[PDB]
C-alpha cells in the first residue's frame, strides 16, 4: 500500500558492537534510547565502533545471489533457481585508530606492552553481534545480527586531505535457533493494519452548502443536512463505479470519519451561515 | 504527511533557539542576543550583531518532490565592533547549523535533516555605515512535518 | 503504418501485484479504473507494491537471446538459431521501507514479535502476479504477467541525499496454458474498425418492462414507451465509471442504434409482443 | 495528432484553476485570488499578489520535433505583503505544477507531460515600489491535444 | 576516381517491410517513388515500419569477421584467412507501441481478444524482405534484403524525458539463387559514367587573348580566332603532353570542349566583349 | 557540384515559400503576410509582423569543407500584436523549418539537409516602440545545389 | 567516404550482378587483393608508400550518421609478392 | 536434394510410452495431435513421460561393430513422479500410499516408445514397438540444477515389425515431384527482360513470346540439350518452366506490372 511516512533517506548511522548472542534494544526502547551513550540504556553489553564519517553510511552488499531460469525438453521457463548461495555484508570505514577501533580491523592485538599493538600472520576469528541505527527525523529504523564475522575489507586508508579509514566488512552467520538479521522499527512491521479515515468537519447546524470530490469526481451539491444513508448516499452513486455498500460513516459525535475504497476531499465550501464545512483531512 | 516549509520556518528557531517566531533575537549561549532574520529592518529600527539568511536557490527532490528539498541559503552575519568578531560569530552560527543537523532537529515547521557548505564565510564589502560582513552559501535538507 | 498517437513518453508506472494466476482489469476497464486505488477496482486481489522513484520507471531487461547464423560447407547461411532462449524481466526500485514492500524484497516476514522483521538465511521461493501500467498523455500501456519470480537485483541502497531503495526484479515464468505476459490497450492491439453499434428492437411494442446490462452491470428497468433521450439517460445513469456524455443514440423508426465505451446487452426480458422489442443485436 | 502550444496556453490553466483564458484571477484554493498572467499591466491596472510565467528557453525534443517539447519557463511570484508570503505563494504554485504534472493534466492546448526545476526558488531585488520578488526556471513537457 | 556526388550525409532512413522475397522498386523508380505512401507505389508489397528517431538511422553491424595471416615454415606471410564468417546486420529502432510495430519485435499476436497483444514462452521465427530507403537531398540510396529474420536487440526501452524504443536486429540470409542484399541508385552502380569533359566559354570575340592553366602551370596567351589543332597544341605544352594523341578537342560547341588526362581552367584574360569562362560540364 | 551559398539565400525561400529573393513577404499559410529578411528596415518603411534571420556562426564540417556546412542562425520574431501572438509566430515558424528539413528541400542556391535548435525560443527586450520579441538559435545544415 | 561502385568494390569485393543501378553482395567471403600505393603530403615533402599485393576486407560496417559523413572503412593487409619486399618508402632525398 | 527445409535442430520435444507393441499416430496425425494430453488422441493408449533433461537430449547410440550392433536410446528423465520411477527402478514393489519400493536384483521392463522432436511446426517422430528399459547410470543430485534419472532404452524386434520407425508426412516416401518456376509477366504491356539459367543470362525476351520461343531463349550457353531437356507449359497468363538448372529474372525490362517472376524451391 502506497504509505508515505515509510519512505526513507538515511540521515546518519550510528553502528554498535557487542559478544555473540547479544540482544538489541526492544522495538520500543529504540524510540526512547539516547544513541550517543550506550552504556546507559536498559540494554546493557553494547558500545559505539567510532567516529565513522558524517557524509557516508554502513553500505551494504551481497556476494552470490547469481540466479538463473530453468526447464526441459517439453517446457521452457519452469522455475528460477539460485546457481549460488547469497551471502548478506556491511561495509564501515572506521575513521578512528585507538585500541579499540584498531581492534575491529585487526582482531585483538598479541601484544601486552604499554603503547604498542601488534598483529601475528594469518587468519584470525574475530566475530561479534552488530546493531546498526539508521536515523531519519524522528524515523529509527534499527537493523541487528547476532553474529557477525568481522574482516578486513582493504588495506588502512591515508590521505593528506581526507580522514584515513579502517574499512571492515561485517558478514552475517546464523546463530543456533535466531535469524540471520533483522530489521526494527514499531510503526512498520507486524503493525496494526490501521485503515484510513478522512474527517468531515462541519461544524454543527450552519446555512449554506458545499461539495465533496470522491476519487477526484465531484458529487453534488450538500447543504447542512442529516447524517447516515442522506450521507453515504452523497458519497456513494457518483459514476464511481464503486456500490454505497463498500462505504462506511457512523455515530461519530460532532465530526464524521468517511471511510470506503476511494480517497474523498472538499471542492468548494458556500456553507457560510455558521461555522462552516471548512475541513475534510486525514 | 504535512508540507514542505518555506525556509525560514526550519532554520530561524535552530539559531535562535526557540519557536517563537515573533521574537527575532536568538537565545543560543554562542549568539546570545544576536538579531536574526530574513530582513534587514530599517535604520530607526537595525540593531548590530545581526544575522541575515537568504534563499538563493536549491530544487525539490527530484524523485519525490513532496517528501525533501535542498534549499540553499545564503547566511550573512554583520557587526558594528570588528571584522574576527565578524567571523568568529559566522563560525559561532555554523557550529549550531551542523549541531541541529547532527541531532536532527525537530521545528514545528518540518526537520533539519542535513547541512553542507557550498561557499565557506567569505571576507566581503558591507552596505551598512562602519560595519564588516562575512558571507556562505549552506544547502540545507529539509523534511516535512508529521501528522 | 505511422501512427502518431501510438508514439510513447512513459510519463509515470505504476506497479501492482496479486495472488499467482491473478487476472488484470480488462482492455475496456483499463481506460475507466483509477491507477491509485485498486481496492476500488472490479479485479479485486490487485494492490500497488509501494513509491518508486518517481524520476524512474520499471526497468524492463533481458538475458539470454545470444543468437548466431548457422549452415553447411554447401550453403554457408541458412538459420539464424538462439543459443540460450531469452529469460525476460523487470526491475522495481521500491523506496518504501514498510513490511508490504520489504516482502517483496525478503519474502514473508520470519518473526510473529510486533516491530521486527526477521530475515532466515538460505533461497525463498516467492512469486505473484504482476500488473504494471505506464502512463503518459492519456494512454494506458498496461503489461501483466500471471507468474513472476521475485529476487533481490542488489543490496539496499542508503546515502545522505538521495532516497533509500530496495531494487527486486521479477522474472516472468510461464503458468498454465496462458502466456508468458500481455501487453493491455484496446486502441492498439486486435483493434476493430472504429465504430460499433447494438441495435435494439422495438416492434413488439405491446411490450413490458425488461432491462439492459451495460458492462455486466444493471440498469435497473425500461417501460416499452421508449425514447432514445429517455434510454441514454438509463445507461448513462449505470454505476460503472463513465457518464451519460460517452454514450450514442439515434432512431430509425423500428429500432434504436446504441454506441459508446462499453459492451451492451438485454438483462431481465419483459415483453407481450414476442421477441420484437427485446432483441439488442450487433 | 494536433500542433503543439505555446507554453502559457498550457501552463496557465494549470496555475489558475479553469481553461477560460480571458480570467487571469486564479482559483486554485492553495493560491485564490492570485493573479496569474505572462506580463505585467499598467501600473493603473496591476494587483498584487501577481505571478509572471515567461519563457526563458527549452527546445523542442531532437528525437521527434512535432510530438514532445521541454520549454524552461522563469516563474516569477510578487507580493506587496511580506518575503514570507511572497515565498509561500512561490512554493504553493510549484506544489500545483508537480501535482497536475503527476496527473497528466489535460487542457485544451496540451498535455502537461512532466515538471522539474532548473534553478530553485530564489530571492532577489524587484522592479515594483515595495514589493518583494522570489522566482526561479522550471523546465516542463509538453504533448499534443491528440486530434 | 573522385566522384564529388558520391559523397554521402545520410539526413533520414526510411525502413519498409514485406513477405519474404517481394522486390524492391526499381533503379529508376527510386527517384520518382512518395517514400511517406508504400500503398500507391507501382510495386505493391511493401509497409513502413512505423515511426524511427528523426536523430538516427538503421544502424549497420556485423559478427565475425575475425581474420588471420597464415603461411608456412618455409613461406612465412602467404594468405589471409577468415576465421570466422561475417554474419551481417541492421539494426532499428521503432518507437511506436501499435501492433504492427510490437510484430516486428515479439513476432505474431498470440492471443486472439481485443485489446491485449500476448507472447508466448519460446523462440520464434519473425523473417521479411526489408528495403531502407537512405536519403540526402536528391540521392536516395536505396539498400534492399530478399530475407532478412528479426530478432529482440535489447529490451524494451521506457524512459521519463526520451521516446520508449523496440529496438530490432534485422539479420541477412540467402534466399533461393538471389544475393544477400543489393544497395541501388541509378547513377552510380552500372552505370557507364561519360569522362570528365571541360567547356571553354568567351566574350564576342572582339579582344586580344585569354590563358589556360593546364593541371598546376599556365600554357601561353592564345587569341580567338585558333584553330582546334592550334589551341589543342598549345595545351600539349605539358608533361605529359603529345598533341593530336593524349589530349582531344573536336569543336562540337561553338566554343571549345576540351579532353584528356588532366583539369584546364582559365587564367589572366584580355578577350574584351564579355569574358573568358572555363567549366567542368557538358 | 556548386558552390556552398550564404545562409540567407537558403533559409529565405523556406520562410517564404517561394524562391523569388526580391520579396519580402512571406506566403506559407502559417505566416501567410509576415516579413521575412535579415535587416530590419528604416522606420519609414518598416512592417510589422517581422523575422529576422541572421548568422551567429558555425563553421564549415571539417570532413569536408568544400561539401556540407553548419550554420548557426539567430532566428527572432517581432509584433505589434501581444505576446502570445510573437510566440505563436515564433512556433509556426520553427514547425516550417522543421518539415523544409524532413522533406530535403531544394532551393536554387544549395538544400536544407537539417535543423537543430541550440537554443529555444526565448522572449527578451525589444529594442523599438510597442513590439515584442522572441528569438532562439537554430544550427542548419545545408549541401551544395546539384549542379 | 564516398559510394560509387569503383569505391563499394574495395569494401565488398566485385558487384555480383549486371542490373544498371544495382550493387550486389553474395554471402561467403572474397578474394579481393591489390597494388597499394600512398603519397603522404607535408611541406613539399612527398612520402610514398608501396605495396605490390595487399588484402583488403572490411574493418567495421558501414557508418551513417545524421551530420557526419557515410564511411566504408576497409582494412589493406600486406602479404608478400613472389621475390619482391613486402612494402618499400619511396622518398628520393631520404 | 539439398532440403534447407530438412535440417533439425531438436529445440523441443516430448517422450511417451505404451504397453508393448501399441501402434504410434500416423504421419498425416503427427501433424495435427496435440501434444501435452495423449489421452485425447484417436491413436489411444500413449502415457506422456515426465519433464526430459533440458541440455542431454536423447542419445540414440549403437554398441556393435566389425559383432553385430544392438540399437539404443539413453533418455535423462528429470522428475520423481512414480511415472518416472517406474521407467528408472521397474515396476513399484509396494502396495502402501506413498512409497516407492526397489527388490534387488534384476527386474523384466518392456514399453512400446514414441519420441516427438518439434523444432518449429515440423514435429520428427520416432517410435518403436519393444524397448527393454534399463538404468544408464547413477541418479544425478545437485544444489543448484534438477536431479536426472538416465535409463537407456534397448530396442528388441517383436512379431515381424521394424525395430523403429521415422515419421513425417513431408520426408520419407514421398512424390519426389520436379521444381517448376513460374514466369509471371504481371501486366506485360510491351518491351523486353531477361532470364538468367545457372547464371547465365538468355540475351533477349519479348513481352508477347510464346513457350516454345521461351524454351528457344533458354538454351544460353553452357546449357543441357537445349530443345529437349526444358520444359515450358503455359497457364493463365504465365508459364510453368522445368529443366536441369536453376532459373531467375535477370533484367525486367517491360513497359507495366508488379514484377516479372514467382518462383518454387
Amino acid at each position: 500500500a502506497l504509505k508515505d511516512d515509510a519512505v526513507l533517506i538515511a540521515a546518519r548511522g550510528y553502528v554498535y558492537t557487542a559478544a555473540v548472542g547479544t540482544a538489541a534494544p526492544t522495538p520500543s526502547q529504540l524510540k526512547l534510547i539516547d544513541l550517543e551513550h550506550p552504556e546507559a540504556w536498559d540494554r546493557t553489553g553494547w558500545d559505539l565502533v567510532g567516529h565513522t564519517s558524517e557524509d557516508d553510511l554502513p553500505e551494504f552488499g551481497f556476494d552470490g545471489g547469481d540466479s538463473e531460469v530453468r526447464g526441459s525438453w517439453q517446457k521452457k521457463k519452469l522455475r528460477e533457481v539460485e546457481t549460488e548461495e547469497i551471502a548478506d555484508y556491511v561495509v564501515i570505514n572506521l575513521t578512528q585508530f585507538d585500541e579499540t577501533a584498531l581492534e575491529l580491523y585487526f582482531g585483538p592485538n598479541q601484544s601486552a606492552t604499554p603503547g604498542i599493538f601488534g598483529v601475528k600472520s594469518g587468519s584470525v576469528v574475530n566475530e561479534r553481534a552488530l546493531l546498526i541505527v539508521i536515523v531519519d527525523n524522528d524515523v529509527r529504523l534499527g537493523f541487528h545480527a547476532r553474529k557477525a564475522s568481522l574482516k578486513r575489507e582493504d588495506a588502512i586508508s591515508l590521505a593528506t586531505d581526507e580522514f584515513g579509514a579502517l574499512p571492515v566488512r561485517a558478514t552475517f552467520l546464523d546463530y543456533q535457533s535466531y535469524n540471520l538479521y533483522e530489521w526494527i522499527e514499531e510503526d512498520w512491521f507486524n503493525a496494526v493494519d490501521a485503515p484510513v479515515v478522512y474527517l468531515l468537519d462541519l461544524g454543527g447546524a450552519t446555512g449554506g452548502d458545499y461539495t465533496l470530490l470522491v476519487g477526484g469526481k465531484s458529487t453534488g451539491d450538500i447543504a447542512y443536512n442529516a447524517n447516515a444513508s442522506a450521507i453515504k448516499t452523497a458519497i456513494g452513486a457518483v459514476d464511481d463505479g464503486v456500490a454505497e455498500s463498500a462505504w462506511t460513516v457512523t455515530a461519530d459525535g460532532s465530526d464524521f470519519e468517511i471511510s470506503g475504497p476511494l480517497a474523498v476531499a472538499l471542492g468548494v465550501d458556500s456553507t457560510t451561515g455558521g461555522s462552516g464545512v471548512t475541513v475534510d483531512v486525514v | 504527511a504535512g508540507k514542505l516549509p518555506i525556509v525560514g520556518e526550519v532554520v530561524l528557531p535552530i539559531l535562535r533557539g526557540h519557536e517563537d517566531l515573533s521574537n527575532p533575537i536568538s537565545t543560543v549561549p554562542s549568539l546570545a542576543g544576536v538579531h536574526v532574520g530574513t530582513w534587514v529592518e530599517d535604520i530607526d529600527s537595525r540593531t548590530f550583531p545581526l544575522i541575515t539568511v537568504r534563499r538563493v536557490g536549491g530544487t525539490r527532490s527530484p524523485e519525490h518532490p513532496t517528501l525533501f528539498t535542498q534549499p540553499v541559503v545564503e547566511m550573512t552575519a554583520y557587526s558594528a565592533a570588528d571584522l574576527p568578531t565578524t567571523e568568529q560569530m559566522y563560525e559561532d552560527a555554523l557550529e549550531v547549523l551542523y549541531r541541529a543537523a547532527r541531532l536532527q532537529t525537530k521545528t514545528p515547521a518540518g526537520y533539519l535533516h542535513s547541512v553542507t557548505e557550498t561557499l565557506g564565510a567569505s571576507h566581503g564589502p558591507s552596505p551598512f555605515d562602519r560595519t564588516w560582513r562575512v558571507f556562505g552559501l549552506i544547502r540545507l535538507g529539509i523534511r516535512p512535518p508529521k501528522n
